């Protein structure tokens, strides 16, 4: 989302033509933005905070898929897994902080719907055991054994 | 109203725990007694 | 048999699965079928009684002490602080049948205690309820098709209204507005005519405002092809009555413009306060001529306005009224043909409605005044104004009212008629009996006690009117056999003859089928249960 | 298709067509109503032509967003935010379907 | 099996229902103790009660009004409410007939009760009793005569009327003047239907004698400081303005300045404001001013330069009714001298009212408002005053909306009970009994009446009934000394609307509570 | 109390009965002022007589039809056995008052208050015209201490409000001024707020807001008035401590917190036109008086007697004091009777005998 | 006992620091349900038990305008968005809220589908929480 | 229905129920059988002890409130 001042923001309206574009200039704000994330090749976008509408309606103008982590474990993971920096702006990437993966996808395993960053080398920072079980005391019994 | 096979007050201990507790409460008997053996013994008040 | 299980294990120590299990209770097997059957009898029996023309009210006390006389089956289920869950789907069920027919939800609990009670010995003879279930299903897709046979179509012009005032009239016949039996059906069915679209499509029941008022006569009440509003001129000294008004339907406040947003207008100097007073001053003379620029006669407004509005729209001989709620600003747009105008700027002459005449009405010693918006050119909306002796009968006549247009609602869908008086249900039960008899022996246990739970409206019908049931259901029956006549029926009313086709006694083809339907699905689902865990 | 009750209708909205032979239907995710700019916005005038401006500048905003929903050749007007009485009225007067507050399903 | 008596219980913890027995028991037991209760209140004859609330307050109320007194007791039965609401619309349609119809209607059930004891269908009853009451609505409409084409006729009506609806009141010590008084003030109103624009103000001390309908106006409100006291060939403003710390709608405006002189300057146009507006008040030419808001300190006192009597707050009732006396256009805008119409009256002074000043108009322009003025030894007293002057006026103006009367005294109860009999005596079937058991309560009425006045009841209805059959119609009970006579002669006559009101609504009522077989009652809150 | 009517109001009667004598003391309080004690004995003797006729078996409304013929009779008895008076003769007026006072505590002080009740009624009327008394022209100051015997007449204005000033507690040839606006810091009715932003701007506030006070107390004395006195106010406050301090300086008493329902009763004491905004401040607007000053009741509280007055208009002032505040109140309510009688004369002019003459010619 | 709160901030005392004029009118006596000012300092709201609203001025101290036809006690009542008149709700014990409106003295609109003691006006002033939400524009 | 002041078990209920207190029973002295059984002790709630392997003191000391396992033990 487009970020605000950490004091205190006011919208000083004093004319009419300031009322009539402030939302216009700023949706205009919001779209820039998204379009130089995407010129750079860009096509996943990963958030540790919330998402806005506008944002989200101009990031799927331009075919980019959104992810949500609000973990910061997760976020960090990630960024080791796939080789990208977290950006702490809204700024377009630059070629070194700009991670791969060679699939990502939505896909659902059994009941649970889950986001998937999948390499296809038989190597990378981080790899993932997926746990199949009947119950639940089960699978927490298997992943003590893998620890 | 439950079925109660047994009365209510009946309790039913078994196994290792039993013998223990036994062998156990044997021991403390002993223990309570251990030092009024000898020549040198020493005198209990009751 | 009951709370469950108990055993504290064959050890002795303790044996606990379910969380309060020594609180919980468990029925199980037969004896819970038969709880169930003996509680939807009960239900079923109490509501047979207000079955007919001959049935009678019951008077339901509600919480608060409040009292409800009423002969609707729906509403004395739903008035019924009941605790056992097989009530609760009969209740459930009478509420169905009111949603999507509006007529008949006595008969359906009737029809679902008899169905339960003819189960009841089924089972006692060692058949599994599935069976029953599955034959009850078979009959009652007989007793489905055998009323699209005999069914009888109705034209639905609104040049000739008689087989729809007959039919609003027998829909009336069991309800307390029988003394004003033909004024009533003919106010429903020209409510229902005036509000619907044509090609056999919807009737908006928004369009139809039923509104009472105690005082007067029952047979006072009358269809106002218009808007009747709870409102008055706004100002005492406005003119009472003002006719071929063009009216303004406005949803602005007569009052100085306020911006949504946080606004501060700031005042610097003493000029600045005399601009701002002069602004006040030019702007509500500006919106009261721009008012009156229009040609009209005669504004409403939605959100109230203030002290000089109001004397300037009574200077400049503007009637005006204001607090008109929404749906009412709504009702008064479709009924007068005048555009609704969120500002005055945007008032202009072709958005103006036009009234024939509006009057302000005075109720007697009650100081209470309602305004009347009628004579419009094409009024697309009616409304119909209830009066009575007390306030019970003027909610039951609005109850009776809305089944009579529910009913001729039900027959703009589908114009196919069977006569009622229990003459539908007895041919039914005859064409069920018919059909059991080349059935395999073992469903036709199932389909005669269908058709014998199928005879109990003629006999609730019987017994209502003081004629003996059984003997009367047996001849009426021998009747329908003997010669071919579908419509023979129950006299409840003793006017001499046993045919319903000409006593005019008319039932919608849609509502019998629902009726069957909705008993006979309610009825496998009671019996598929056979377990009940209640806390 | 798809099928989904009727969401809270606004005054105005019965006399708005209930039947369409080929709708061009607008998906939006807006609210279409009178309302504050935003949370934080404060306006600050000295003027009375520049308070009437300030008026006629929320009633033009809203206006231009309803002038270019209806340009856009839709008839049927779907979106997950309320859609206000001006709005309904609008749509009403040039035989549009509008409703508000639309399951996001 | 019922739905109570059944092995499984169906209904929560305080769920009860009434099955056939039970349910019409409650119902007539319930009827009957309110008809019992209501009546011996009934009749010139009647007595009073007394009500104690057991409130905090511990309000007491001393009346003969039916519906007051069924509006202010704890009823828990149903059938006792359906009464109690019956009654009130009575006494919301027209003044009189509330007691009446009450009693009608319980005897109607008792007479309902006895056919279902020597077993008649519910149905049936109602039946001959819709018959009945057709037939009886008939006869009561071909007995009315109508006066209003004749002045001096009407008013005789008038009087008559208003002397039988306070004959039962504690006013029938001053009936003569009372009725003078009340007919008066309703013929004042010019025809309009308005009973608000007719003002009772209870004073207490001094005799129930000592009311009086003012000629003019009082109002109970208070002039300014130095306006005068005392105006002659007054000029009334009528107005609807704020007259007060008057702000400007503009509801985000505020001073932002930056010097206390720029403020001082602000607070001096605004008082500025205010002069320029009580200036263009006066430009109208005026002595007097009422205003439906308050009047601060400065116009206050701008008013009393002027030396024009200003009369702050009164309220909207208070406006209206002084439009009406005067004839004033209640104003809030003054931008328009000649288009505002000013009341006139020849004199306004402040009168002593037994201890409280009171503002007199006198020598009102139209005088289409009336103030009463009732003295009384009690509090209860004043307020049983004011409800019987409620009911006449009340009865006297639905007169003038529909003149046409039928007499009192029971002749009217007579006759309908005769045409009844006469429908019944050609009809077959228990309908006949019923129709019957119907002339009974409407008959019974009258006995109530005579009853009450310690009269031989039986003797007397016979005698009424003998004469209604030979054809003697305007036959009715002569509470003077306890004969028959003349109701034509006599002058006791009423209103044609309230007889009729009073039949409709109990026979109505009495069919819509003998329907009911069955009551359930949802578990109560408390 | 001796006071019939308040005997019963303060008693919690339960009973309908006794309620409906309660309120029949009521109104006879308010419509004579006297005799609230016998209406009621009357009342319960008469009905003590209904139950006998009631138990012979007389109906009730014969009974009430009689009653009222006997009331008629009565009435013309006793208009008989009167005679009428003069409000001139001022014996039959102080013999009226003294019978009015011999029942109540203040019996032995009557030589003191009879004489004092006749002359407060006689200057709040015009004796050739009025036809009723408004008692609301008479004003009741109750202070505590001293003895019945102190209670003054006072031809002028009393008020219990303290002088803000000190050092100036009387004052000679007053002209005495009512304000009924606010003498603070300026502020208008709408939203105002003073919003600085330069150093200079601070003590340009400070010093225009001096200025503003200084300039109204200088219009406010050059009108030659020097006893003023503030309506109370709120939301604003009426007297700042910078105006009291100029007030000061410039030799003026001043008096606040006035209460609102006052201001007529002042205005009709003194002569003196409220005023609300400054610029209608002007000397004829002023109430000339002979003397203001602050008097002390021997340690037992303060008055501020304003005392002779170029127009006094018919209103007079009367201060009741006692040892303690029962016989304060009972002392008060007697005066308040003999008042009521005084008023009694003046609606009706005719005169009768008492000591039960009245009800024994009545009963005979 | 019951009460250990007679010494309750009743004194006030202050350095005179213009907050002492509290007015207090308290003149009907009874039970005053809500006290609440209205946004405009000029006129508070009242409500009694005997379900009737009260409206008087500070400044003035007379009772403006007494509201009734409430079925009930009105516990709770709250004031307009910023002043709009002051179109004010009464939610009381009938299980009624209703809203008045001193240009008139009347009821405006009435809502019935819950005693109702939260109201709450919406920022906007379209609704107002019930504790539920009842729209203006809809009734 | 029925209406009789107390509980009724009918069906698979009581069956299992009576096979639940006969298996209690059995389980009581299935320690105690063959050479390799081991004796218990018995207290008597006022202190008395019975140290025992024979199954009907066993039974006649234990009190029994299930009308099945009274069964066993008279058997
Ligand atoms: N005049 C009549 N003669 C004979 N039967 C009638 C007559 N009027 C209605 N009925 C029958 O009475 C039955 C009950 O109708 P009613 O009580 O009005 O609604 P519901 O079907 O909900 O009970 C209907 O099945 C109808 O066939
Ligand atoms: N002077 C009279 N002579 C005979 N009957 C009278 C007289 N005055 C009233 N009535 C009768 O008394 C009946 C009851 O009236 P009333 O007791 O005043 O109260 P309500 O009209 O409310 O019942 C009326 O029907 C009327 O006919
Ligand atoms: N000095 C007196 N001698 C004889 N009778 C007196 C005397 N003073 C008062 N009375 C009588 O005492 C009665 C009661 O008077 P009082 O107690 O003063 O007031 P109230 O009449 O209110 O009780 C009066 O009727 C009066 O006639
Ligand atoms: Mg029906
Ligand atoms: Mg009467
Ligand atoms: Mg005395």
């Amino acid at each position: 989302d487009g970020m605000i001042t950490e004091t205190k923001g006011t919208v000083l309206i004093k004319t009419a033509e300031e009322l009539m574009n402030f939302s216009k200039g700023e949706e205009n704000l919001m779209d820039a933005q998204v379009k130089a994330i995407a010129d750079t090749g860009a096509n996943v976008v990963v958030t540790g905070g919330k998402v806005a509408d506008m944002a989200l309606h101009y990031a799927n103008k331009y075919n980019i898929m959104l992810v949500r982590l609000n973990s910061k474990w997760d976020l960090r993971r990630l960024c080791k897994t796939v080789g990208a920096t977290a950006l702490p702006r809204l700024t377009p990437p630059v070629l070194e902080e700009m991670g791969h993966c060679d699939s990502v996808y939505l896909s659902e395993v059994g009941d649970t719907q889950v986001v998937v960053f999948k390499h296809e080398k038989e190597d990378g920072a981080i790899s993932t055991i997926v746990l199949r079980g009947s119950t639940d005391n089960l699978m927490d019994d298997i992943e003590r054994a893998v620890d | 109203r439950p079925v109660l096979v047994l009365s209510q007050n009946t309790k039913r201990e078994s196994g290792r725990k039993v013998q223990s507790g036994n062998i156990n409460a044997a021991k403390t008997i002993a223990d309570i007694i251990r030092t009024c053996l000898g020549p040198k013994s020493m005198m209990k008040m009751l | 048999a009951s709370m469950g299980t108990l055993a504290f294990d064959e050890y002795g120590r303790p044996f606990l699965i379910i969380k309060d299990q020594d609180r919980k209770s468990r029925l199980m097997g037969l004896e819970a079928l038969k709880s169930h059957i003996m509680a939807a009898k009960a239900v079923a029996n109490t509501m047979r009684t207000s079955l007919g023309p001959n049935g009678l009210d019951k008077m339901m006390v509600d919480k608060d002490g409040d009292v409800t006389v009423t002969n609707d089956g729906a509403t004395i289920l739903s008035m019924m602080d009941v605790d056992h869950q097989i009530a609760k789907l009969m209740v459930e069920l009478s509420k169905s049948q009111d949603d999507e027919i509006g007529d008949g939800t006595t008969g359906v609990v009737v029809l679902a205690g008899a169905l339960l009670e003819e189960a009841e010995q089924l089972l006692d003879r060692g058949i599994h309820p599935i069976r029953i279930a599955d034959g009850y299903e078979q009959a009652a897709r007989v007793a489905i098709e055998h009323l699209d046979k005999i069914s009888d179509s109705v034209l639905v012009d609104i040049k000739d209204t008689e087989p729809l005032i007959q039919t609003a009239k027998t829909t009336l016949g069991s309800k307390v507005v029988n003394s004003c039996h033909r004024q009533m059906a003919e106010i429903a069915v020209n409510a229902v005519l005036t509000v619907a679209d044509m090609e056999r499509r919807d009737v908006d029941f928004e369009l139809i405002k039923v509104e009472g008022k105690v005082g007067g006569r029952l047979e006072d009440t009358k269809l106002i092809k218009g808007v009747i509003v709870d409102k008055d001129f706004s100002h005492p000294q406005m003119p009472k009555k003002v006719e071929d008004a063009k009216i303004a339907i406005l949803t602005c406040p007569f009052e100085p413009p306020k911006p949504k947003t946080k606004h501060k207008l700031d005042v610097t100097s003493v000029e600045d306060y005399k601009a701002l007073q002069k602004y006040e001053k030019e702007k509500f003379e500006e919106m009261i001529q721009q008012i009156k620029e229009t040609g009209a006669n005669l504004a409403i407004c939605q959100w109230g306005f203030d002290d000089e509005a109001n004397h300037l729209l009574l200077q400049n001989n503007l009637p005006a009224v204001r607090w008109v709620g929404g749906p009412e600003i709504e009702l008064i747009a479709i009924a007068t043909g005048g555009r609704i105008v969120p500002r005055f700027s945007e008032l202009t002459a072709e958005k103006l409605g036009f009234a024939g005449l509006v009057q302000e009405i005075s109720f007697g010693t009650t100081k209470d005044k309602m305004l009347v918006i009628e004579q419009c050119k094409n009024s697309r909306a009616v409304t119909i104004f209830i009066r009575g002796g007390n306030k019970m009968i003027i909610e039951e006549a609005k109850r009776s009212l809305h089944d009579a247009l529910c009913v001729i609602r039900n027959l703009i869908r589908d114009n196919r008629v069977v006569y009622g008086g229990g003459a539908a249900e007895i041919s039914c039960a005859l064409a069920v009996s018919q059909e059991a008899d080349k059935c395999p022996t073992l469903e036709q246990y199932a389909m005669r006690a269908f058709a014998d739970a199928l005879e109990v409206i003629p006999m609730a019908l019987s017994e209502n009117s003081g004629m003996n049931p059984i003997q009367t259901m047996t001849e009426v029956r021998a009747r329908q056999v003997k010669e071919m006549n579908p419509a023979l029926g129950i006299d409840c009313l003793h006017k001499g003859t046993n045919d319903m086709k000409q006593q005019h006694v008319i039932e919608t083809l849609i509502g019998k089928k629902q009726q069957i339907s909705l008993a006979t699905q309610m009825v496998r689902m009671i019996l598929k249960i056979d377990d009940i865990r209640k806390p | 298709g798809v099928a989904f009750k009727k969401t809270f209708s606004y005054a105005g909205f019965e006399m708005q067509p209930k039947k369409y032979h080929n709708p061009k239907i607008a998906l939006l995710n807006v609210e279409l109503e009178l309302k504050a700019e935003k949370d934080n916005a404060e306006i600050r005038v000295h003027t009375v032509e520049d308070y009437q401006a300030i008026v006629d500048a929320e009633w033009n905003i809203l206006y231009d967003k309803l002038e270019k929903i209806h340009h856009s050749g839709a008839k049927v007007v779907l979106s997950k935010l309320p859609i206000g009485d001006v709005a309904t009225q609008y749509f009403a007067d040039r035989d549009m379907f509008c409703a508000g507050r639309v399951p996001e399903e | 099996a019922s739905l109570s008596l059944a092995p499984v219980n169906i209904f929560k913890a305080g769920a009860d229902e009434e099955r056939a027995e039970t349910a019409r028991l409650t119902s007539f037991i319930g009827a009957i103790a309110i008809g019992d209760l209501v009546k011996s209140t009934l009749g010139p004859k009647g007595m009073d009660k007394i009500l104690l609330s057991s409130g905090r307050d511990a309000s007491l109320m001393v009346t003969n009004d039916g519906a007051t007194i069924l509006k202010n007791i704890g009823v828990d039965n149903p059938a006792a409410k359906v009464l109690v609401d019956m009654s009130r619309v009575q006494d919301d349609e027209v003044g009189d007939g509330t007691t009446s119809v009450t009693v009608l209607a319980a005897e109607l059930l008792r007479e309902a009760e006895s056919l279902i004891a020597k077993k008649i269908h519910p149905q049936t009853i109602i039946a001959g009793w819709r018959e009945a009451t057709k037939a009886a609505r008939e006869a009561l409409l071909s007995s009315a005569v109508d006066h209003g084409s004749d002045e001096v006729k009407f008013r005789q009506d008038l009087m008559n009327i208003a002397g039988t609806t306070l004959s039962s009141k504690l006013l029938t010590h001053h009936k003569d003047h009372f009725t003078k008084l009340a007919v008066e003030a309703v013929l004042r109103l010019k025809g309009s239907g308005n009973l608000e624009a007719i003002h009772i103000i209870k004073k207490l001390g001094g005799s129930l004698a000592d009311s009086y309908l003012d000629e003019g106006f009082l109002l109970d409100k208070k002039i300014g400081v130095n306006q005068p006291k005392r105006i002659e060939n007054a000029k009334i403003l009528i107005a609807n303005t704020g007259m007060d710390t008057d702000k400007i709608k503009i509801f985000g405006s505020r001073v932002r300045v930056d010097s206390t002189a720029k403020v001082a300057e602000i607070e001096h146009a605004e008082k500025e404001k205010m002069k320029e507006k009580v200036e263009r008040i006066l430009k109208h030419g005026i002595n007097c001013f009422i205003n439906r808001q308050l009047i601060y300190n400065y116009p206050e006192q701008l008013f009393g330069a002027a030396g024009v009597m200003a009369i702050e707050h009164a309220d909207f009732a208070g406006v209206e009714r002084l439009a009406l006396v005067t004839g004033g256009e209640i104003a809030s805008t003054f931008d328009h001298p000649e288009l505002v119409k000013l009341g006139s009256c020849k004199l306004i002074e402040e009168v002593m009212i037994g201890e409280d000043k009171l503002i007199h108009f006198s020598g009102v322009a139209l005088g289409e408002a009336c103030t009463i003025v009732l003295r009384g030894a009690t509090q209860q007293i004043l307020d049983e005053a004011e409800r019987s002057l409620h009911d006449a006026l009340c009865v006297l103006a639905q007169t003038v909306k529909d003149s046409r009367t039928v007499y009192g005294g029971g002749c009217s109860e007579m006759l309908m009970a005769h045409a009844v009999t006469q429908l019944a005596n050609r009809t077959p079937g228990k309908e006949a009994v019923a129709m019957e058991s119907y002339a009974k309560a409407l008959r019974m009425l009258p006995t109530i009446i005579a009853d009450n006045a310690g009269y031989d009841s039986a003797d007397l209805v016979a005698q009424l009934r003998a004469a209604h059959s030979e054809g003697n119609t305007t036959a009715g009970l002569d509470m003077r000394e306890g004969t028959i006579g003349d109701m034509a002669i006599l002058g006791i006559t009423e209103s044609f609307q309230v007889k009729r009101q009073v039949l409709l609504s109990a026979a109505e009522a009495a069919e819509v509570i003998l329907r009911v077989d069955n009551i359930i009652k949802a578990a109560p809150r408390k | 109390t001796n006071d019939g009517a308040t005997i019963l109001k303060q008693m919690q009667v339960l009973h309908p009965a006794a309620r409906m004598l309660v309120e029949l003391s009521k109104a006879q309080d308010i419509e004579a002022g006297d005799g609230t004690t016998s209406v009621v004995i009357i009342a319960g003797s008469l009905l003590d007589s209904c139950t006998k006729l009631l138990q012979k078996g007389i109906h009730p409304t014969i009974i009430s039809e009689s009653f009222q013929k006997a009331l008629e009779k009565g009435i013309e008895i006793l208009t008989d056995m009167s005679r009428p008076v003069e409000l001139s003769d001022r014996e039959t007026l102080l013999n009226s008052a003294t019978t009015s006072l011999n029942s109540k505590v203040v019996s032995q002080y009557s030589s003191l208050l009879s004489p004092m009740s006749v002359n407060a009624v006689m200057k709040v009327i015009d004796p050739a015209t009025a036809t009723s008394v408004d008692l609301r022209d008479i004003k009741i100051v109750k202070k505590l201490g001293g003895t019945i015997d102190d209670c003054e007449l006072v031809e002028g204005l009393v008020l219990t409000q303290k002088v803000s000033n000190s050092g100036i507690t009387r004052v000679e040839k007053a002209k005495i001024g009512l304000i009924q606006f606010c003498l603070s810091a300026p502020k208008t009715d709408m939203d105002n707020q003073i919003v600085v932003s330069d150093y200079a701007q601070m003590d340009r506030v400070l010093r225009e807001e001096r200025a503003y006070i200084l300039n109204l107390v200088k219009q406010i004395k050059k009108t030659g008035c020097n006893v003023l006195l503030i309506q109370k106010s709120i939301l604003r406050d009426a007297l700042s401590d910078l105006a009291l301090h100029f007030l000061n300086k410039m030799k003026i008493m001043v008096i606040k917190d006035i209460e609102r329902e006052d201001i007529e009763f002042i205005c009709k004491t003194i002569g003196t036109k409220p005023v609300a905004h400054i610029d209608q401040f002007t000397a004829d607007m002023l109430g000339s008086a002979e003397l203001a000053e602050e008097v002390n009741l021997n340690g037992s509280g303060k008055l501020l007697k304003i005392t002779g007055c170029a127009s006094p208009g018919k209103t007079v002032t009367i201060v009741v004091r006692g040892s303690n505040k029962l016989v304060i109140e009972e002392a008060e309510r007697s005066i308040h009777d003999a008042l009521c009688v005084i008023r009694c004369l003046v609606k009706k002019r005719a005169l009768i005998a008492g000591g039960g003459a009245p009800e024994i010619e009545l009963a005979l | 006992l019951d009460n250990k709160c007679s010494v309750y901030p009743l004194t006030f005392d202050k350095n005179e620091n213009m907050a002492a004029k509290k007015k207090s009118v308290a003149m009907h006596t009874n039970y005053l349900s809500a006290c609440s000012f209205t946004n405009s300092d000029m006129q508070i709201l009242t409500a009694s038990g005997d379900g009737t609203c009260a409206l008087w001025d500070v400044e003035s101290g007379q009772l403006l305008q007494s509201f009734h036809g409430h079925g009930a006690d009105v516990l709770c009542l709250d004031l307009a968005p910023s002043e709009t008149g002051n179109t004010f709700v009464s939610g009381g014990c009938d299980k009624k809220a209703m809203v008045w409106d001193m240009r008139s003295g009347q009821c405006v609109q009435a809502f019935e589908t819950h005693d109702i003691n939260s109201v709450r006006y919406y920022p906007s002033g379209d609704a107002f929480a019930s504790g539920r939400l009842y729209d203006l524009r809809a009734d | 229905p029925l209406s009789v002041f107390g509980d009724r078990s009918t069906g698979e209920t009581i069956r299992s129920q009576n096979v639940m207190a006969a298996a209690s029973i059995a389980n009581i002295v299935k320690s105690s059988l063959g050479p390799v059984g081991l004796d218990k002790m018995l207290v008597d709630d006022i202190g008395d002890v019975t140290i025992t392997n024979d199954g009907a003191t066993i039974l006649k000391l234990l009190e029994v409130e299930h009308p099945a396992a009274k069964v066993l033990c008279e058997l």
